[PDB]
């Protein structure tokens, strides 16, 4: 099991609302720092644009030109239903496979809410803090149904024959014969494969059944998925919790400074708060830029991994998996 | 880097001359120290971002070395790395900040459906079966050979077949026999 | 820039032309309108102890602490002619304008000729053996003169300590900030022309002091005051800071300004489930913010920060058409026309079930705005389907082999 | 402290369903203190 | 990390003891808070790096 | 470090680079084979007869 992260969470910040929290005196003092707020907004907009183009390139590269149906009774004695969309669907996503359901359900992700997040927040937490702090999580380019479509079309992808090295022909060969040729290509003779069909199918089914109950604490790629989710949450938490920094002022809130001091002292304390929050926003923008380039490079590595392991059999030992690679399956995951 | 110099950082002005001509010695020291601290912090941030960008560019230059060695000085056999489909030849030209590649690949446009077989054997007692090499055994019986990247039926000979063990999925030919299977 | 959101976008970019895209702009800030004011009947703070008797000396300063009362600050200030004042982390105008949890006053008879000895860095006898101001709280030191001799009875003289030591001046006992001197019992005997030093044989302690005289001049006093914030459920409020009580039962769900038993701020009030302690009247989170309030009407109101609706602009440069995207909010809260999408409520788009392959204005969740040659159209990103191939049931298989080709340059 | 022995509540507020680090005047953990017994007179 | 501790950040000294022995209470609070803010920002930059 | 003429010389010399033949996997020999024949052998190796 291997997790490759292809994207990060897209965050944009309202610099004026974040710095001043809707106070007229703070806005009058911040009018001297308008260009820095504009630069912060423009940098975040450019990073989000680059992320959207990277996601589009990812889903454009892993597209398939031919696909076969792999329902039960056509895949032979191989049980592949764990990689397919369930016939009875309850996932809220009509194209999400069962293994993607197991992946998504066992990860602790706070639901941001792209439709009624403001209404849910005001009806009754770094998600409800978007409308308080002054940032917003941007929704991804594709809905999860389209990503599930792209990942499920790769499972039954029709490729060229094993002996025909290339991608120009579409050989409609059943999954059992494809597995037969993949096992023959690593150094198993035809007689052994013909005499051990039932055992090979049983071992494949056992491997997939063990693949089902494997998203637990011991599993390390699942820990990588949770680490990516935690990195997104930590960025949001830093952005939200930097607003409580007094930066040497008598209070971290504008209202107490306004109601406890005279004009000059208010100007000085509010200026301290403005400078601290602007420096914090600059640091956040730099961190987001770094994470964006890292995610783009890792998405290119995911493109390479798909093209090598999913659409062909790898002769490079140790790249796809341990030992002799037979077949690989890719499923959608949070952030990758 | 150029526009961080207009940040007052809380001072009455972002220029030293106005502070010097507007205030007394102690206030001048305070405002100038404010500007000094702000500019030093900005320079530290600039040094950090340049270090990050330089290491990223070095890694990408190593990736460009790999891409040149794979696509320009050879023909890559793993599809999807150099370009799209079957890579043929690549050309590299200089770019303002790096290297620009032109991966020329083989792009099929029209596909037809052909009936193909895994292999062919006769009914001799030590049955010798043949398998295609980088191609298919097509028909429409009489079996021909074609390339994988272009449809062109050709006679089945020893220049495109290899001898393999007998399988239950191979076609058993009785009426007509290619010269690899004839004796 | 204030006409609409696209003009604010143009102003933010500081240019008359910007590229096409979806740009975030300033949120729809809701400034607080309406007041919820809840205060007790309270009582008058008893300042009569200061005026009923002679003021004490600096080493024997008297202290008055006030809690859960209202006082007439203007009447108190009108009885004194203030000569100077020094304030720390607070201003006198804010003292007359706002409320505080507690008010502490340290008053004593002090001559105005020694005003520099009561200042911050002073190292004279007053700061060393008589009184050192404590700066752990917002403080104001006030030095004033009393014009009318019937307000406060006149003491005989001004008296203070010059040194206080055990055996030699190298073993002097310095006073603490806000505390009494160790030589208080010795200094209680007074200092006059005849008496200028007092000694105790038992502990060995010695105290030396000086004096002034009050003869037919106004009394000069020193007041060191201090206030505390957020340390009590009730508050001390000047009578000019007491407003009329209003009700929250009509201002629920919107950003309003509140003044609850002296605690001031702005927020959103909802009838929430009672949590915390009723007697403490205030519920706080881990960041020292008010999140709830036990009101006097029997209801518990949960206090929420004022929120702003995120606003985005969908701008197309070529057609000069713009649309407004309100991120993650239903169209009723906002109240072609408005419509509900997966990414919030959009205004200015026309829905026609259009499907596009690629588009340059992505709104998220596979939705994007497409310019029409005139308003932008709400469209969906197309997922092309792969060509489905079904294997045949025999020992043979069908393979798609190319018959024509081109050369593609990547 | 597992039974909150000798805990002085904050004076003018309350907290609900959180864990907070508070700096104030508390008795030390494991301190025995001093025990005093009031008896009855001779009868 | 070691050399960011000699930054005065605008204070009269980069050491707390000199500030304690040179100034009164309020100025001590101001200068020590200045040093605290500078060192916290330095630590944040170090953590990001 | 390099003026653009040197960089363009480096990238131009790669276009006419002679390499080992298609059937000889390696980089030890320099086969002076014309571009048309090299393209023919490159198209032969992907599945065109
Ligand atoms: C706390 O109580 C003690 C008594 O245990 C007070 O000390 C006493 O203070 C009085 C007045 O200052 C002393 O009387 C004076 O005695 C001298 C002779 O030494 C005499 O010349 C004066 O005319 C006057 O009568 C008394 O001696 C002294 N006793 C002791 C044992 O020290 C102390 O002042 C009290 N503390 C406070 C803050 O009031
Ligand atoms: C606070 O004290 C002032 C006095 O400084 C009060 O103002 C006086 O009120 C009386 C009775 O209402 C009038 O006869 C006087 O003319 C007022 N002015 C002066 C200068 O004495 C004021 O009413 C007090 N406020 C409250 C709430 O009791
Ligand atoms: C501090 O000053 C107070 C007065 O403000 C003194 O209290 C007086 O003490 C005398 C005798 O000790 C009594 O007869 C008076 O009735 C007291 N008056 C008040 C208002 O309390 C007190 O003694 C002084 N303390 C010292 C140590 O000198
Ligand atoms: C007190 O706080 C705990 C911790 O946040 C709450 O427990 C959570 O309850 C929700 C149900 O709404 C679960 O989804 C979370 O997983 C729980 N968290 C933990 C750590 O157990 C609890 O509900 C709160 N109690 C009240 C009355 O609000
Ligand atoms: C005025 C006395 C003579 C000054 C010249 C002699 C010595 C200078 C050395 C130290 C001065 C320190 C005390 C400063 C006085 C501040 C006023 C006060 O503490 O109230
Ligand atoms: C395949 O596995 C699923 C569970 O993953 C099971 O419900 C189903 O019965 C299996 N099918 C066969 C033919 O074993
Ligand atoms: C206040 O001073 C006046 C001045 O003549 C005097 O008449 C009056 O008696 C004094 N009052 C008191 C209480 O000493
Ligand atoms: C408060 O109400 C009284 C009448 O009850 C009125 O006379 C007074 O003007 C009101 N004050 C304010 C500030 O509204
Ligand atoms: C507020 O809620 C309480 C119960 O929680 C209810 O008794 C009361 O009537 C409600 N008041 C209003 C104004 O909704
Ligand atoms: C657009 O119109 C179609 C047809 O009436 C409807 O099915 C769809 O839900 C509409 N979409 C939106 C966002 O209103
Ligand atoms: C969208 O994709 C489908 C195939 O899935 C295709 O038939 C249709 O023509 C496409 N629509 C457009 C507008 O390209
Ligand atoms: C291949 O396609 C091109 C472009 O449509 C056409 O000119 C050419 O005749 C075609 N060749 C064959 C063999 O179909």
């Amino acid at each position: 099991q291997e997790f490759i992260q292809t994207t990060i969470q897209k965050v944009t910040v309202d610099c004026k609302q974040y710095v001043c929290n809707g106070f007229e005196k703070c806005e009058q003092l911040l009018r001297e720092y308008g260009q820095f707020c504009a630069k912060i907004n423009q940098a975040l907009h450019g990073a989000n644009l680059r992320q959207d183009e990277s996601v589009s390139n990812l889903f454009s590269n892993i597209k398939t030109q031919a696909t076969q149906p792999l329902d039960a009774g056509l895949t032979g004695d191989f049980n592949l239903t764990l990689l397919q969309v369930p016939k009875v669907v309850t996932s809220q996503y009509s194209y999400r496979s069962a293994i993607e359901d197991l992946l998504f359900n066992k990860v602790t992700i706070a639901d941001p809410g792209y439709m009624q997040g403001y209404d849910e927040c005001m009806k009754q937490d770094l998600i409800c803090a978007q409308f308080v702090a002054g940032y917003k999580v941007l929704p991804p380019l594709y809905d999860p149904n389209m990503e599930s479509m792209y990942t499920t079309s790769l499972t039954g992808a029709i490729l060229g024959a094993a002996w025909t090295a290339g991608a120009s022909s579409f050989a409609a060969i059943p999954f059992a014969q494809s597995v037969f040729y993949r096992m023959n290509g690593i150094g198993i003779t035809q007689q052994v494969l013909s005499e051990n069909q039932k055992q090979i199918a049983n071992k494949f089914n056992q491997a997939l059944g063990a693949m089902q109950t494997g998203f637990t604490t011991t599993n390390l790629a699942f820990a990588k998925v949770q680490e990516a989710v935690n990195a997104n949450a930590q960025a949001l938490s830093k952005l939200a919790s930097e607003l409580s920094n007094t930066f040497g002022a008598i209070s971290s809130s504008i209202s107490d400074i306004l109601k406890r001091l005279d004009a000059v002292e208010q100007e000085a304390q509010i200026d301290r708060l403005i400078n601290g929050r602007l420096t914090s926003l600059n640091a956040f923008v730099a961190q987001q830029l770094v994470r964006s380039e890292t995610a783009a490079r890792s998405s290119q590595l995911a493109v390479d991994k798909v093209n090598e392991c999913v659409k062909s059999q790898s002769k490079r030992n140790g790249f796809c998996g341990s030992g002799n690679h037979i077949v690989s399956f890719v499923s959608n995951a949070p952030n990758g | 880097l150029a526009s961080e110099l207009s940040n007052t950082f809380g001072a009455i002005s972002s220029s030293i001359s106005d502070i010097l001509k507007r205030l007394d010695a102690v206030e001048q020291e305070a405002q100038i120290d404010r500007l000094i601290n702000g500019r030093l912090t900005s320079l530290n941030a600039f040094v950090a971002q340049q270090l990050v960008r330089s290491e990223t560019a070095a890694r990408s230059s190593q990736l460009a070395v790999d891409k040149v060695n794979e696509c320009v000085k050879s023909q890559s056999k793993r599809n999807g790395f150099c370009g799209s489909g079957n890579h043929i030849v690549s050309f590299v030209s200089n770019a303002p900040n790096g290297l620009y590649f032109f991966h020329v690949g083989y792009v099929p446009t029209a596909h037809i459906n052909a009936t193909a077989a895994y292999g062919l054997c006769n009914t001799e007692l030590p049955p010798r079966c043949i398998a295609p090499i980088d191609g298919y055994f097509v028909t429409n019986p009489e079996w021909y050979y074609t390339g994988s990247a272009f449809y062109n039926p050709e006679p089945i000979t020893l220049a495109n077949t290899r001898y393999v063990s007998k399988d239950t999925k191979y076609q058993e030919l009785n009426n007509k026999l290619p010269p690899p299977l004839l004796s | 820039c204030g006409y609409d959101d696209v003009a604010q976008l143009f102003c933010s970019y500081e240019s008359f032309d910007v590229d096409s895209g979806v740009y975030s702009v300033s949120s729809f800030e809701a400034q607080p309108r309406g007041y919820f004011v809840e205060q007790p009947h309270s009582s008058e703070c008893d300042f009569s102890a200061m005026f009923s008797s002679q003021p004490p000396q600096v080493y024997n300063f008297s202290r008055l602490v006030f809690t859960n009362c209202n006082y007439n600050l203007t009447r108190l200030l009108s009885l004194f002619q203030v000569s100077e004042f020094s304030c720390h982390q607070v201003s006198p105008s804010a003292l007359a304008s706002g409320c505080y949890s507690s008010l502490t006053v340290d008053y004593f008879a002090y001559p105005l000729s020694m005003a520099s000895y009561l200042r911050q860095g002073s190292t004279g006898p007053i700061a060393q053996f008589n009184y050192k101001q404590d700066f752990t709280n917002p403080t104001c030191r006030i030095l004033a003169a009393v014009p009318s001799n019937v307000t406060i009875p006149l003491p005989q003289s001004y008296m203070w300590l010059t040194q206080c030591y055990t055996n030699s001046p190298s073993n002097s006992h310095y006073v603490e900030a806000g505390s009494y001197t160790p030589c208080l019992g010795l200094a209680s005997r007074g200092f006059n022309t005849f008496n200028s030093m007092h000694y105790d044989p038992a502990t060995g302690l010695t105290a030396t002091g000086s004096y002034q005289y009050i003869s037919e001049e106004a009394l000069e006093m020193a007041f060191i005051i201090s206030v505390q914030y957020g340390t009590d459920s009730n508050s001390v409020c000047p009578l000019q800071a007491v407003h009329n009580d209003t009700k929250v039962d009509d201002k629920l769900g919107r950003c309003i300004e509140y003044s609850l038993y002296g605690v001031t701020g702005r927020g959103v009030f909802q009838n929430c489930t009672p949590v915390g302690l009723k007697q403490q009247r205030f519920v706080y989170d881990g960041f020292d913010n008010l999140v709830g309030y036990h009101s006097d009407n029997g209801n518990y109101y949960c206090v929420r920060p004022c929120v702003s609706v995120p606003v985005s602009v969908i701008y197309d440069k070529a057609t000069n058409n713009h649309a407004t995207l309100f991120g993650s909010v239903a169209c009723e809260h906002v109240d072609a026309g408005p419509m509900q999408t997966s990414v919030g409520c959009v205004v200015g788009l026309v829905n026609t079930s259009l499907i596009v392959d690629n588009c340059q204005l992505p709104l998220g969740q596979s939705l994007c705005a497409v310019p029409a040659t005139s308003s932008l159209q709400l469209a969906t990103i197309n997922f092309t389907e792969p060509h489905m191939l079904t294997p045949i049931n025999s020992s043979r298989f069908i393979v798609e082999i190319p018959t024509n080709f081109s050369f593609g340059v990547t | 402290p597992l039974f909150a022995d000798g805990i002085i509540y904050p004076t003018g507020r309350s907290y609900s369903n959180i864990s907070l680090s508070y700096q104030g005047l508390f008795p030390r953990q494991g301190d025995l203190g001093r025990q005093y017994i009031y008896s009855v007179t001779h009868a």
